[PDB]
C-alpha cells in the first residue's frame, strides 16, 4: 500500500447456525484482499489415537470436496493460485487458520469462498487422497526432526508439565502419519469442523454488504452443530518445586532457569489493560536490573536475563535464566536463587520506573492525537493478531487514551506489588541442561529449597546501580609516517604506495565507491601462523573484534560505530587475517583511527571474555560426543589424517586470561599488511590520512603460512552413527591445476552442466534422495579443481548413490552439447555485465588480482572471459571435475 | 563450506557458524544458544 | 508482552 488508508470501519455478523465474520473495508490500495478462516481445534483438542490428526486435516481439507472432486487446491491451481502465496493453512495446539490472497484480490471474492466453504463443510477426506498426501506429510515430519525441535519439546514438557501440550505436538508421530485411516481423520473433522466453532474475516477492498451476501450464499446452509466443550487449556497448576533436565545428546545447551507458573489474567478486579500495562512496566523495569546484576554473578553463571512467556490461554511462566560453565551448575543454580531473592527483598528501582512509565505516557500521547493510517500488509498484521485471540480491534488512538487514563492511576507501588506477586506464585520449577557427558545427577526439590532458605536468611546486598555511560573518543596521532613510493597502474585507476613501516596500500579510485572508502586490510597473520597457538588466536581475535580499543566496551563500540555509519570487522583465517570496513568519506579518520587502535590498543571487555568462554566450553562438552563431533573427526582423519589444530580441553580453557590473549593478538597485528583502499578521492585528501594512522604501525617481516591441503588419493569409511533416519553421503576430488581466471571460468561452466546432469541421471524417486549438491570449484589459493558431491536420503539405498553419481561423471564429458555451452555463455555474458560496475565484484577481483598476480591487471579485460567458453573447452574441464584417483568418500547412516 | 550466520534479539546479538547442510536453528542449538546472513524475530 | 511500543 503506497498511500495508507486510515481506520477502517468493522461490521460483524453472525449467520443463523453460529457462523461469525468480521467484515473490514478499507479505502485502499484498488482491489486488495485478504481472507482468512479459523476452526478453533488444534492438535491440543486430538484423543489419543489421533496425534497430528488436526494438522493433516489442514492438508486434506485441500483435497476432493463434494463440489470439487479433483480436489480444492486443483481448482484453485486452474484459476491461477499458488500455493502458500495464493493459498495456505496454518495448524497450532488451539486452533486452524486457513489464509487466502486470491490473485485478482476482490473481484475473486465469491470463488474464495466457494472454495473456503468446501473446505470446512465438504471435504470428502478419501482414503486414496490421504495416501496420496502421506508423502507429503512424511517430508515435513522429516524436515522438522533435528535437534533444535528435540529440544523444543525438552522444553515444553518442563514448562508446560502437568498439561495436554507436551503430548500433543502438532506434528504427530511418524507412526500416526503413516497408519492413521482417512475414518480417523473424518471423524474428527465431523467433531469439530462445524459453523460455531469457526470465523471468518475478509479485509480490504470490499463492499460490506456484497461479501455478506456472499457469506450467506456459501455459509448459511451448514448445519448447526455443537463442538465438544472444553476447560482444558491450562496446566494444573499447584504449589511445588519441579525439578527438570533439559537434554539431548547433540544439544550445547548450559544453563540452568528457575521459572514461576501463574494465571497471567487475573487482574485482581482492576482494569485488564492497566493489568498488562502494570506488566509491561514490570517486565521492562526488571530488564534493566538483572542486566545490572550481572556483576553479582560468580565465574560459573553468565547472562542472567528474566523472561515471560505464555503456555496457555491464561497461564504464563516469568523465568530466570542463566547461562552455566559446564561442571558449575550447582553454583549456578545458587546464584540464580541468590539474585531472586535480592528481588524479594528490596524495591525496585524508582528512578527507572519513572523513567519507563514517563516514557510509555510520550508515545501514548502522540498515539492519542494521531489518525491511525497504514499500508495494506500492516493493517492485515494488526488486526489479524486481534483476531485470533478473538477479540476486537481498539485503534491506536483510542488506545493511546486508554494507556494515559491507566498510567494515572499507576505508582511505583503498584509496579513493586504486581513484581512480587509474579515472585509469590507457589508452582515452580528448576530447569537444567548440561551438555554433553558433563556428570551430573538431577538435584531433587529439597536440594533446591534448600538453598532457597539459605538465601531467604542470608544477609544481601542492595540491587546494583547503573553505572555511568563510557563515552569512548579516540586518540589523537600525532605521529606520522611517510609513503616512500609510489607504482600507478593507471589503465586500472590504482596507485600502489609503500608506506615506512612497512605496510603497503593499493588504492583504486573507483566511482562506483560513492561517498563512502571501503577497506579491506590483508595481512599473513593466520591462526595456523607458527608463532601463535592456533585455539588461542582465534578467541583473541573474536575478543578484540566485539571489545574494541582497550579503554572502551563492546556496547559502546557498537555504539560509537552507530554514530558515525562505519563497520569494521576483524577475521582471522587459518592463513590469513582480514580487516574489513566502510565509513563515509567525512570519516576517513575515524575508520584509519579506530583500525590503528585496534591493532596497537586492543581491547577485552570481560562481559564478552565469560560469555565467550561459556560458548566454547558448553561446545567442547558437547563436540567430545556428539554425532557432530564424531563426524567432524572422522572426516579429518580422512581427507587430512590429522586436525591441523583443536580446541582445548574445558579446563586449560578457564585458565585463559586476558593478557595471553592479547599476546597472540599482537603477533597477528605485527604482520605487514595490504590496505586495499576503494575510495573516489584525490591522493592529497587520502594519503595524510593515510600517513597519520596506518604508517605509524609496528610490523614485523611474517612468513606466509602454509595452505591446508586435502591428501591424495582414494579413501572411504562408513559410520552408523546418525540420530535422525537418514543417510548422509559425502565425497571429495580433487585435480591440482594452475588458476588462471579462464580456467575458473570453465570450471565454473562444467559444474553448472554437470549439477544439471548428475541430478537428471539420479532423477530416480525410488532412490530417496532428499536432498543433492554438485559443487566444484578451481581454487585460487591452492590451486586445485576441488569438487564435492553431497547426498542426503533415504538409508536403504545409500549405498548405491555415489556410484551413480560416478558413473554420470565418467558420461558427462561426451553427453554436454553445444546447446549446453550456448546457454550457458550467453548466461555468463549476461552475469558477467550485471557485474560491471559491481563493487563486491571489483572488491574481490582486486585483491585476487594481486594475491595471483600482484598487480591490478584484472579489473580489466573481463569482457574477453566470456570467449574462453567454447564447446572444446567446456568438455575438457567436464572430464576434470572428478578425478577418481583422489576421492574420499564418508558415508554415514542410522545408528543400529 | 564454512559461514557466519547473525540473529537480532531483545537479548543482544547472536552469532553462529552454520555448515552447507544445517538448518539455522539446528546450529544455534548445537552451539548452545536458546532462541525460540542476518534475519530477525 | 508490549501494550504500548516504545521501540
Ligand atoms: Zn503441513
Amino acid at each position: 500500500e503506497e498511500i495508507k488508508s486510515p481506520l477502517p470501519v468493522f461490521k460483524e455478523g453472525t449467520l443463523a447456525n453460529g457462523f461469525r465474520y468480521t467484515l473490514v473495508q478499507l479505502e485502499g490500495p484498488k482491489t486488495r484482499v485478504d481472507i482468512r478462516l479459523i476452526v478453533d481445534v488444534g492438535s491440543i483438542d486430538e484423543k489419543d489415537n489421533e496425534s497430528g490428526v488436526a494438522h493433516m486435516v489442514a492438508h486434506m481439507v485441500f483435497r476432493a470436496s463434494d463440489a470439487f472432486p479433483q480436489g480444492v487446491s486443483t481448482e484453485l491451481h486452474k484459476q491461477g493460485w499458488g500455493r502458500g502465496q495464493s493459498y495456505n493453512a496454518v495448524t497450532n495446539y488451539e486452533r486452524t487458520m486457513y489464509m487466502m490472497s486470491p490473485p485478482k484480490g476482490n473481484l475473486d471474492l465469491g470463488a474464495t469462498l466457494q472454495a473456503l466453504s468446501q473446505m470446512t463443510g465438504h471435504a470428502k477426506l478419501l482414503q486414496s487422497d490421504l495416501d496420496d498426501e502421506r508423502k507429503i506429510i512424511l517430508e515435513e515430519w522429516r524436515g522438522k526432526l533435528g535437534v533444535a525441535e528435540r529440544m523444543n519439546q525438552q522444553r515444553v514438557q518442563a514448562i508446560r508439565h502437568d498439561s495436554r501440550y507436551p503430548s500433543r505436538p502438532v506434528i504427530g508421530t511418524e507412526e500416526s502419519i503413516n497408519d492413521t485411516p482417512a475414518s480417523v481423520l473424518q471423524d474428527f473433522y465431523q467433531r469439530w469442523y462445524h459453523p460455531s466453532n469457526m470465523r471468518l474475516m475478509i479485509i480490504g477492498d470490499i463492499t460490506p454488504a456484497d461479501a455478506e451476501r456472499e457469506i450467506q450464499r456459501y455459509f448459511a446452509a451448514l448445519p448447526n452443530v455443537a463442538v465438544p466443550t472444553r476447560d482444558y487449556y491450562e496446566p494444573l497448576l499447584k504449589p511445588q518445586l519441579k525439578v527438570a533436565r533439559l537434554q539431548d545428546s547433540q544439544s550445547g545447551s548450559s544453563q540452568v532457569s528457575f521459572v514461576y507458573r501463574f494465571n497471567d489474567k487475573d487482574a485482581f478486579g482492576q482494569s485488564e489493560y492497566r493489568h498488562r500495562l502494570l506488566t509491561q512496566i514490570t517486565m521492562s523495569a526488571v530488564t534493566r536490573q538483572v542486566r545490572r546484576q550481572k556483576a553479582e554473578l560468580p565465574q560459573d553463571a553468565s547472562s542472567l536475563v528474566v523472561r515471560k512467556s505464555d503456555i496457555g490461554k491464561t497461564t504464563a511462566a516469568l523465568g530466570f535464566f542463566a547461562n552455566v560453565m559446564p561442571g558449575g551448575h550447582d553454583a549456578a543454580i545458587s546464584a540464580v536463587l541468590k539474585e531472586i531473592e535480592r528481588f524479594k527483598r528490596y524495591p525496585l528501582n524508582e528512578q527507572d520506573i519513572t523513567e519507563i512509565t514517563s516514557d510509555i505516557r510520550e508515545v501514548a500521547q502522540r498515539m492519542s492525537v494521531t489518525p491511525e493510517t497504514r499500508e495494506f500488509a500492516d493493517w492485515v498484521q494488526q488486526l489479524t493478531i486481534v483476531w485470533q485471540q478473538d477479540r476486537p480491534y481498539v485503534g491506536s488512538q483510542q488506545r493511546g487514551k486508554d494507556a494515559l487514563e491507566a498510567l494515572d492511576t499507576i505508582k511505583g507501588e503498584d509496579v513493586n506489588r504486581h513484581w512480587q506477586r509474579w515472585l509469590a506464585s507457589p508452582d515452580t520449577l528448576a530447569q537444567f541442561s548440561v551438555p554433553g557427558a558433563t556428570p551430573f545427577t538431577l538435584p531433587k526439590p529439597d536440594a533446591i529449597s534448600k538453598l532457597q532458605k539459605q538465601w531467604a536468611l542470608a544477609t544481601l546486598a542492595p540491587l546494583r546501580l547503573e553505572e555511568k555511560k563510557i563515552i569512548p573518543e579516540l586518540p589523537s596521532v600525532t605521529q606520522s609516517g611517510k609513503r616512500t613510493a609510489v607504482k600507478t597502474f593507471a589503465a586500472q585507476k590504482v596507485e600502489q604506495w609503500q608506506l615506512s613501516n612497512g605496510d603497503r596500500v593499493v588504492w583504486l579510485r573507483a566511482p562506483e565507491a560513492g561517498k563512502k572508502v571501503y577497506l579491506t586490510a590483508t595481512s599473513q597473520a593466520g591462526f595456523m601462523a607458527t608463532a601463535m597457538n592456533p585455539w588461542q588466536a582465534q578467541l583473541a581475535s573474536q575478543l578484540v573484534n566485539q571489545s574494541g580499543p582497550a579503554t572502551w566496551s563492546g556496547e559502546s563500540l557498537s555504539n560509537w560505530k552507530k554514530e558515525k555509519t562505519l563497520s569494521l570487522s576483524i577475521d582471522q583465517e587459518a592463513d590469513q587475517l582480514t580487516l574489513s570496513g566502510t565509513a563515509p568519506t567525512e570519516q576517513l579518520a575515524s575508520l584509519f583511527g579506530l583500525y590503528r587502535e585496534l591493532n596497537v590498543a586492543p581491547g577485552i571487555d570481560p562481559d564478552v571474555m565469560k560469555e565467550s568462554m561459556m560458548s566454547l566450553a558448553r561446545q567442547k562438552a558437547n563436540d567430545d560426543q556428539s554425532v557432530g563431533g564424531k563426524r567432524a573427526s572422522e572426516m579429518t582423519k580422512l581427507r587430512f589424517g590429522e586436525p591441523a589444530w583443536q580446541q582445548p580441553e574445558i579446563a586449560e580453557l578457564k585458565k585463559i586470561s586476558a593478557p595471553a590473549l592479547l599476546s597472540q593478538w599482537h603477533k597477528a597485528a605485527s604482520a605487514p599488511v595490504t590496505y586495499y583502499l576503494i575510495a573516489d578521492m584525490p591522493a592529497t585528501q587520502l594519503l595524510p590520512q593515510v600517513e597519520r594512522y596506518l604508517a605509524t604501525i609496528p610490523r614485523q617481516p611474517a612468513s606466509e603460512v602454509k595452505q591446508h591441503l586435502a591428501l591424495s588419493g582414494k579413501r572411504e569409511a562408513t559410520s552408523a552413527i546418525n540420530v535422525e533416519p537418514r543417510a548422509d553421503i559425502l565425497t571429495w576430488s580433487f585435480t591440482p591445476h594452475a588458476w588462471t581466471p579462464q580456467a575458473a571460468v570453465q570450471v565454473s561452466i562444467a559444474r553448472n552442466i554437470a549439477s544439471k546432469y548428475l541430478k537428471t541421471s539420479l532423477r530416480d524417486d525410488a532412490l530417496g534422495i532428499y536432498r543433492m549438491r554438485v559443487d566444484s570449484e578451481l581454487e585460487d589459493k591452492k590451486q586445485r579443481i576441488e569438487t564435492e558431491v553431497s547426498f542426503t536420503s533415504a538409508p536403504e539405498r545409500a549405498q548405491e548413490l555415489w556410484t551413480l553419481a560416478e558413473q554420470a561423471f565418467s558420461e558427462l564429458p561426451t553427453k554436454i552439447t553445444q546447446q549446453d555451452v550456448d546457454e550457458q555463455k550467453a548466461q555468463f555474458i549476461r552475469a558477467e555485465k550485471g557485474r560491471q560496475g559491481d563493487l563486491t565484484t571489483i572488491q574481490r577481483r582486486l585483491i585476487l588480482s594481486y594475491r595471483h598476480y600482484n598487480d591490478p591487471r584484472y579489473l580489466s579485460n573481463a569482457s574477453k572471459l566470456a570467449d574462453s567458453i567454447t564447446l572444446e573447452s567446456v568438455r575438457a574441464m567436464s572430464a576434470k571435475l572428478y578425478n577418481p584417483d583422489n576421492r574420499v568418500l564418508y558415508i554415514t547412516l542410522p545408528q543400529e | 563450506a564454512t559461514y557466519k550466520v547473525k540473529f537480532i534479539t531483545p537479548e543482544g546479538e547472536l552469532e553462529v557458524e552454520c555448515d552447507d547442510d544445517v538448518y539455522v536453528l539446528d546450529a544455534a542449538e548445537e552451539a548452545g544458544i536458546d532462541l525460540p546472513v542476518t534475519i530477525e524475530t
